[PDB]
């Protein structure tokens, strides 16, 4: 619903700010710590919903070495989640391993959506 | 191929409840919508047989009830499994409710299933209405004086909306005769809205409680998922038994053994358990006609839930905040519920006020704010700038 | 690895497998699962049926 | 030198000769279960030497 | 004045009804161990294809 | 083997279920009955009958 | 796409009857079917009205249908378009299964559509007889204790199903109330099986006039047939209407408006129009037994019409054999109508008894050896030899 | 339901009966007259019942330009069904054109089925 453009947006300015990275990015890091989705043995753009029409051409695009390990860490996390159990911790996701794979893929189809949209309800001017 | 495949009214069913595909992680919540048709067979059949021993003639109604618990060979088994039985049915529909908001079920493709069954929550609970009217007990008559006074503060058609739906001038024998007829027809349409609502299911499927996709790992409903529900039937007909043969007026009002008197006021008219939420908020609001738009609005705003949700991720399992304030909202429904059944007192009044203003607050003003937080910060704890 | 190598399965793996006392208790859990449900059943539909002969009045005015 | 005729066999009925004695039987024990308790079966079956 | 007969069938019901829901789970944890015990492994395939 | 003589043959495994089931409810009423009325002794109307004979 | 033909309920709407392919050549008779759809929501919709007024006891049901003539504003144009359209319910489907016989439409691939059809005429003639009884008069008293007499002749069951039936040891007060609660439901049934009767025939389509295959040149349905159904629908109408307001009530009988005695016998006991033929097959056999089955025999028998049939041309427009015995058997059947009101008396009994004869023998006899026939001469007048 | 070979096997005996063929050849030409399918245009042989698995089979070893004049004829009698008329009398069938074109066909097809279904269920003798 909130587009990537925006989280972006959000996100880099207080990034580059010295006064709210100082705030911030330590809460950041005890949330990702407590919601345990490295337990299982996921990277966080593997929980993205997929339903819609911009990440099904993000998915598409994305080079077949990838897209292999994404399908074992998605299935590993299924049989884990039935048996009511988590992965040995020498399995876990690290974090210089969480990295924003398909993050790239995402907002240059946002960009280019937003470009037909304004092109197709458009004014002119003599 | 096999004839279950080929025919045309065996490939219903085998579509629907023998080869269509799960996904292998759901848990014993996924269990609940099978629990509620077994539930409205249970409705419609002691339903039937309970009516070729009822009249609905105002003099006649409370006398007929009696009938059947003392005439009727195995009569007080019929009215009893009944009672407690409609009791049951809006608890699993609860629990069935709650889960679709925690693991996000609302959200796209699934906004039509979700649509289609807010107007199942709607038509049971005007037919739970309906037939605690035919008792015509003591709460019967005065439940019934209260709701329908209601509508008369609808301007320029409100005194004419409620004698229509009298007969006549107060609730009287033309009231508790129409009331019969329309408690019969209602079950009906509820299940050509469960076909409906069935229809919309199988062009999907199911979520899992991960929110991500299904499609890489499937089993098949026979055998796996048909033992599996033959679990949670037996323990739910159990509990069911305990509650008919061995305490069967714990969840019911004692005033409603009292024949219906229009001269004599009980001193507390209470609801049944399951309709104290909706009537403690209909209390919270001093001017009358704002007060009845607020309760009907309580259920309506369920269908803003799909635009007010802003996250990128689908369920509850690995946010710790909306965790956090989806259990503020399980316990603010329960605190609701218990204000309704005590007297219009200090300080009841402005406890109930804040826990209205806290249930539509969730759906309109918490929820977005707490989303968009959550979605920044994913982004940077992982960046590196 | 190579693909010819199977995990270990040894603390699920009985230490005699001996299949006709495998399935033999198996198939009594299934049958007696049948055995009262449909004892069950037919009591239920009983209950129903008898709702509809001669009510307790009826009877005294014989 | 040839069998039987027409979407059936005398060959699928002389190996299930012997098994609608129970599958007959199989719904012999049907009604047999499901007519319990009516004043109509109980000069046949009440009348057994226990219970 | 049912009272007597509702407590003596509740006992019939409850004692078949608990035998039901003891008997379901038995089934249901055999006819599931197979997906319970269910084991995977990666192997990264080679490029160029 | 007692699984192919008990559970095998799937018209009478049909049938056992169907016909242990009849036999089951005249011995299970029974004993039921028995035990409800020896833990209630001393208060039906039988027992009150056999001294209220005066 | 467009979005009636990729929405989830929308494209059920557009493949039955927008889009659907029909055969460009088929007449009026095809129209008889959407008839039947109308008649079907007529008589639930009156019936719900009525019902908000009705009481079902013994002493009260005679006088709550003359307070709907007399009390309820417009209270006798609920009863009469009731009353006198379930008769023309009886008269559209009678020419709907003419024709069927006809143009041979039970043939393959169609013989699970006509039987679903079987079973739906069976639950339309059990639902007009408990509406008859509910009006409770000297009519309704007596058909009531000829019909359910006739179970007791059953071996070792019969007089224990009367009894159930009965509640009780004639026809009384917990006959008629079981009978109202009964009569409420069947119509529901009713219109489930008319769902999967318009599944089957969304599999195959219809048949056309001439007998062959339609594949070849299809129209679309909207604006074709949607405005050829209109035609039938106004006339329809416009001959409904002038028998509730102009003639409403000579399609029924004057006994019925003296309340039922259970002591005073009428001269006469008389069915509907649309139940005499197989009033009259029931007088035919002497034993009470047999005659109970032959009864029930006449509704069975259009089963074997698919077996029966051994030409190899569909329909009787190119057959001059089968088109004259056809007109046999439907004047047939009138004069089983006629006989069934008549007195037992010489030479009436005699002439039903063998009018009985020809309405089993054109099932069983007639139809196998006269397609046999006409299979050769077919052949003999073309083959050189 | 009746089958053909069963048709042919009666037909051919009273056609080679002299006394049997003076008989019901005269009631055969006036039964097919009264019919009256030559004055929509059609032969017999596109009355048949089709949905079946027989005459799919025959239907589709028929010769091409054989199978264009047959669909003609079965659309031009559809046409002139819906306007509740008759053809022009000279585009009348004649008796010397309604010749039975699709009855070899159907012959061959029906007893190859025939000693499948002989083959299938069979007896041996050591
Ligand atoms: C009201 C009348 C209706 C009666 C029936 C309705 C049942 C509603 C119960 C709520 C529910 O459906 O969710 C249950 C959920 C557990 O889900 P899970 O899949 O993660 O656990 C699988 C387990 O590990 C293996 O369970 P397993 O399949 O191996 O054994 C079955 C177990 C009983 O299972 C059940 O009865 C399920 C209800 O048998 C035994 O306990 C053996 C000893 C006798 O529980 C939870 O998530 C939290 C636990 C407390 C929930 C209570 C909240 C109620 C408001
Ligand atoms: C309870 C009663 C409810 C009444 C509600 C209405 C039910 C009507 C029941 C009667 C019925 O079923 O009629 C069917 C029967 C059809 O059988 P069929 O194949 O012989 O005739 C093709 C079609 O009619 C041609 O009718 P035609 O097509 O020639 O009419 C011209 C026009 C339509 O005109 C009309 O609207 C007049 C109604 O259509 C056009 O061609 C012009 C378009 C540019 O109609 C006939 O014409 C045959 C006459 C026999 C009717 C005797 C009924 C015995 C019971
Ligand atoms: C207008 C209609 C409004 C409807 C509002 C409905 C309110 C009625 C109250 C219904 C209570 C149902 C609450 C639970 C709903 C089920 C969904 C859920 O919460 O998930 C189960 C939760 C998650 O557990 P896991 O973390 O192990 O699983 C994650 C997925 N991998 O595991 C849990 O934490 C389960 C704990 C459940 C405790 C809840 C206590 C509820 C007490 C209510 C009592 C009411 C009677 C007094
Ligand atoms: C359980 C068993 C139930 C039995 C069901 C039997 C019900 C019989 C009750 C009467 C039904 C009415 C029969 C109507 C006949 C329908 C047959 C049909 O569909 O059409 C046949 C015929 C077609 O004629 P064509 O249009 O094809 O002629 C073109 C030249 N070849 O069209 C015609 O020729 C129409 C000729 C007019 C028929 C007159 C019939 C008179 C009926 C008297 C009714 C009396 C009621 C009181
Ligand atoms: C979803 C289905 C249904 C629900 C939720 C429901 C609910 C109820 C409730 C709450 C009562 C009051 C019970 C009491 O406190 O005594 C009642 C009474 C009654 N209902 Fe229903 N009902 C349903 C279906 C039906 C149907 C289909 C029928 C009839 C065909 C029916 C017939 C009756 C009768 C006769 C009574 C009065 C007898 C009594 O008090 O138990 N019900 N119903
Ligand atoms: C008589 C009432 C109902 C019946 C019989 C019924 C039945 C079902 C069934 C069988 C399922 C699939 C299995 C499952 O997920 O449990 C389902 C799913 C669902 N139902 Fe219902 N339901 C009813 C009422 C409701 C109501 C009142 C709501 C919401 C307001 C609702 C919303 C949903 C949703 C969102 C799903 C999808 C859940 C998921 O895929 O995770 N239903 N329903
Ligand atoms: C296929 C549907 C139906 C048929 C064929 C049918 C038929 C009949 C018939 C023949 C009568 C006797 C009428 C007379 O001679 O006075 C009757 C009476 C009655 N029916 Fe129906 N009925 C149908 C549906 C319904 C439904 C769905 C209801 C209620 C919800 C209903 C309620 C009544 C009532 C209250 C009466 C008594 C009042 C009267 O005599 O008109 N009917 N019905
Ligand atoms: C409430 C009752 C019924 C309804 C609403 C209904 C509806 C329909 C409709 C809409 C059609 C397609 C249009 C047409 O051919 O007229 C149809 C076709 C048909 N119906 Fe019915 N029908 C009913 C009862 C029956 C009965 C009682 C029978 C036979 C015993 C029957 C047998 C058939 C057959 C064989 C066809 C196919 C006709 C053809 O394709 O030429 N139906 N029905
Ligand atoms: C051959 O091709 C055809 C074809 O030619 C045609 C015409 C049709 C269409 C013909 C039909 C007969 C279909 C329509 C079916 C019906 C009309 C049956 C009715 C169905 C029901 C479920 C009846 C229920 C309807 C109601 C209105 C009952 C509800 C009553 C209410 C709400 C009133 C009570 C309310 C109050 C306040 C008292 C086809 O479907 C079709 O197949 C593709
Ligand atoms: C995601 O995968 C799933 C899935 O998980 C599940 C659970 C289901 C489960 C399906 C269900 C739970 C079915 C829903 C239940 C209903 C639709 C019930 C409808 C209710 C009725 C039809 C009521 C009808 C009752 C009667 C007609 C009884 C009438 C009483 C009579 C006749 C009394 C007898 C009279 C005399 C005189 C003796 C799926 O279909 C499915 O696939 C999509
Ligand atoms: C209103 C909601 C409607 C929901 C529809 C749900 C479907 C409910 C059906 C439940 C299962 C019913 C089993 C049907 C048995 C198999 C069908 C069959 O035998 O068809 C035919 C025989 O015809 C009949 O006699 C129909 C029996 C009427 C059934 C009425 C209940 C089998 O022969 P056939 O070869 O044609 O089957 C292939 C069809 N495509
Ligand atoms: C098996 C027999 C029973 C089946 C009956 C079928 C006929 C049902 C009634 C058909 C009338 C059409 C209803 C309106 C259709 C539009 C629905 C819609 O816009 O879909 C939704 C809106 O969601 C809703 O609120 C549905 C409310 C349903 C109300 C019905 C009582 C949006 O449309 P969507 O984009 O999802 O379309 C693709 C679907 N796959
Ligand atoms: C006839 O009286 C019915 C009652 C009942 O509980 O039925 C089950 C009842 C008894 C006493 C007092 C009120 C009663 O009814 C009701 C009805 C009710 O209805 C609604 C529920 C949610 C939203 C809107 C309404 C309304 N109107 N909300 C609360 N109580
Ligand atoms: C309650 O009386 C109903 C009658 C009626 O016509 O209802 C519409 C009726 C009146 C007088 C005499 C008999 C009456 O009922 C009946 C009932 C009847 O039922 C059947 C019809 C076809 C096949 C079997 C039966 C039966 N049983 N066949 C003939 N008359």
């Amino acid at each position: 619903p909130q587009s990537f453009t925006s989280i972006a947006r959000i996100g880099d300015y207080i990034l580059k700010s010295p006064v709210l990275s100082k705030l911030c990015v330590p809460v950041a890091n005890q949330f990702i710590n407590l919601a345990g989705y490295k337990k299982l043995g996921l990277k966080f753009d593997d929980l993205i919903a997929e339903e819609n029409p911009i990440m099904q051409t993000a998915l598409r695009r994305l080079p077949e070495d990838e897209s292999y390990a994404r399908a074992y860490r998605i299935i590993r996390a299924h049989q884990t989640e039935l048996t009511h159990h988590l992965l040995p911790r020498n399995e876990w996701i690290k974090a210089q391993e969480d990295v924003p794979y398909l993050l790239p893929y995402i907002l240059e189809a946002e960009a280019a959506a937003k470009e037909k949209d304004e092109l197709d309800n458009i004014e002119v001017s003599k | 191929m096999a004839f279950r495949k080929s025919n045309v009214y065996l490939s219903l069913v085998n579509s629907y409840i023998i080869d269509s595909p799960q996904p292998s992680s759901i848990n014993y919540w996924w269990n609940m919508g099978s629990l509620l048709g077994l539930c409205l067979v249970i409705q419609i059949v002691t339903g039937i047989f309970m009516a070729m021993h009822y009249s609905s003639n105002i003099e006649l109604a409370f006398s007929s009830v009696e009938h059947i618990m003392r005439d009727v060979h195995n009569g007080y088994i019929l009215r009893y499994l009944h009672a407690n039985g409609a009791s049951f049915f809006f608890m699993v529909m609860f629990m069935h409710m709650a889960k679709g908001l925690y693991y996000g079920s609302y959200r796209s493709p699934r906004v039509t299933l979700w649509n289609v069954g807010v107007i199942i929550f709607i038509l049971t609970i005007a037919t739970a209405f309906l037939g605690y009217c035919c008792v015509y007990g003591q709460m019967s008559h005065w439940g019934a004086t209260v709701i329908t006074n209601l509508f008369s503060a609808i301007p320029f058609v409100g005194n004419d909306i409620v004698s229509w739906l009298w007969g006549g001038f107060s609730v009287s024998n033309p009231t508790i005769q129409r009331f019969f007829a329309l408690h019969y027809l209602v079950p009906f349409i509820i299940a050509a809205m469960v076909i409906m609502h069935l229809m919309a299911l199988h062009i999907h499927g199911s979520s899992n409680p991960l929110g991500i996709t299904g499609n890489l790992d499937r089993i098949p409903m026979h055998s796996y998922f048909i033992f599996k529900d033959l679990v949670t039937v037996f323990l739910f007909m159990l509990i069911l038994a305990l509650f008919v043969f061995y305490s069967p007026n714990t969840l019911g009002h004692p005033d409603n053994y009292i024949p219906g008197n229009p001269l004599v006021t009980p001193a507390s008219i209470v609801p049944e358990w399951y309709l104290l939420p909706f009537y403690a908020i209909l209390r919270s609001i001093p001017d009358k006609l704002l007060g009845v738009i607020t309760m009907f609005a309580a259920i309506l705003v369920l269908l803003v839930l799909p635009f007010t949700d802003r996250s990128v991720v689908r369920g509850n399992t690995f946010k710790v905040l909306s965790k956090f304030f989806f259990f503020i909202f399980v316990f603010n429904f329960v605190l609701l519920g218990q204000i309704g059944a005590c007297h219009v007192e200090v300080p009841y009044v402005l406890m109930g006020q804040i826990a209205t203003f806290i249930y539509f607050a969730y759906f309109l003003i918490i929820v977005p704010v707490i989303s968009t937080i959550e979605n920044v910060l994913f982004y940077i704890g992982r960046v590196n700038k | 690895k190579s693909t010819y190598r199977t995990p270990n399965f040894d603390d699920v793996l009985k230490e005699n497998n001996d299949a006709d006392k495998g399935r033999s208790y198996a198939y009594f859990m299934v049958g007696a699962m049948g055995l009262l449900s449909s004892a069950g059943a037919k009591s239920t539909v009983e209950t129903f049926i008898s709702s509809m002969t001669a009510t307790a009045d009826v009877l005294a005015m014989a | 030198t040839g069998l039987h005729f027409g979407r059936l066999s005398l060959r699928s009925l002389t190996a299930y000769a012997p098994n609608l004695m129970l599958w007959g039987g199989a719904s012999m024990l049907g009604l047999f279960v499901f007519t319990e308790g009516w004043p109509k079966f109980q000069d046949t079956l009440y009348k057994k030497i226990p219970l | 004045p049912e009272h007597d007969e509702r407590k003596r069938l509740g006992l019939k019901t409850v004692i078949i009804l608990s035998s039901l829901y003891l008997l379901s789970i038995w089934v249901k944890k055999f006819k599931w161990a197979g997906i319970k015990t269910r084991k995977f492994v990666f192997n990264p395939p080679k490029p160029r294809k | 083997s007692l699984y192919k003589t008990f559970f095998k043959r799937n018209a009478v495994f049909v049938g056992t279920i169907f016909a242990g089931a009849f036999v089951f409810q005249t011995v299970f009423d029974t004993a039921i009955t028995s035990w409800y009325e020896n833990h209630n002794k001393g208060k039906l109307w039988k027992d009150v009958k056999a001294r209220i004979a005066a």
